[PDB]
């Protein structure tokens, strides 16, 4: 009831609301329907104030949701580069995998973020990693015929 | 778009290489048709 109040207000970017609700201690790994934390809402929809303000208030930064995605899969699939940052220094696993095999590498490098795919790897992103069909990230840049991310990648 | 189109799997050969559509076509946004040419005192124009 606390905890669901805190999951629309971590979605909607209320960030009065999500301070305001943890000062009554609200659960900050209150999960939804389909297994979602606050801190995969405010990496989803790109809130990168609330991601620090959940994370300073012990939120479980591999919560995965009901097919093991994370909210490292979220920033890195949807672009946003500062959650993906402030995250990975929270001790994210880089190479988080869900039902799927798929990593947050994967999916930057299938949205074709450059920026994103440089910090992954950085962090130590293990790119010679497959999901359940045997693709890599270079595999994924190759069919989506990006030369400047598959030179990245080599 | 057209980089979506242009990996398109047509098939997959017995050595593993697949042939995508932009292997065997030029993919591009283009005119339905390309009958219809309109020009504003010599300059390229369109107009209803």
């Amino acid at each position: 009831d606390l905890g669901k109040k805190l999951l629309e207000a971590a979605r909607a970017g209320r960030d009065d609301e999500v301070r305001i609700l943890m000062a009554n201690g609200a659960d900050v790994n209150a999960a939804d329907v389909v297994g979602w934390t606050p801190l995969h809402l405010a990496a989803y929809w790109g809130h990168l104030e609330i991601v620090e303000v959940l994370l300073k208030n012990g939120a479980d930064v591999n919560a995965y949701d009901t097919l093991g995605s994370t909210p490292l899969h979220l920033a890195a699939h949807f672009g946003h580069l500062e959650i993906v940052e402030v995250l990975l220094k929270n001790g994210a696993d880089v190479n988080a995998k869900d039902d799927n095999g798929i990593t947050p590498l994967h999916l930057a490098a299938n949205r074709g973020h450059l920026e994103i795919v440089e910090v992954l790897l950085k962090y130590g992103a293990d790119v010679n990693a497959q999901d359940k069909f045997g693709k890599t990230a270079f595999d994924i840049s190759i069919n989506n015929g990006n030369e400047d991310l598959a030179e990245i990648l080599q | 778009s057209t980089e979506e189109f242009g990996k398109i799997l047509l098939k997959v050969n017995q050595d593993g290489s697949r042939v995508l559509l932009r292997d065997v076509a030029k993919i591009e946004l283009g005119g339905e048709n390309y009958d219809i040419i309109a020009e504003f005192n010599g300059q390229p124009a369109s107009g209803l």
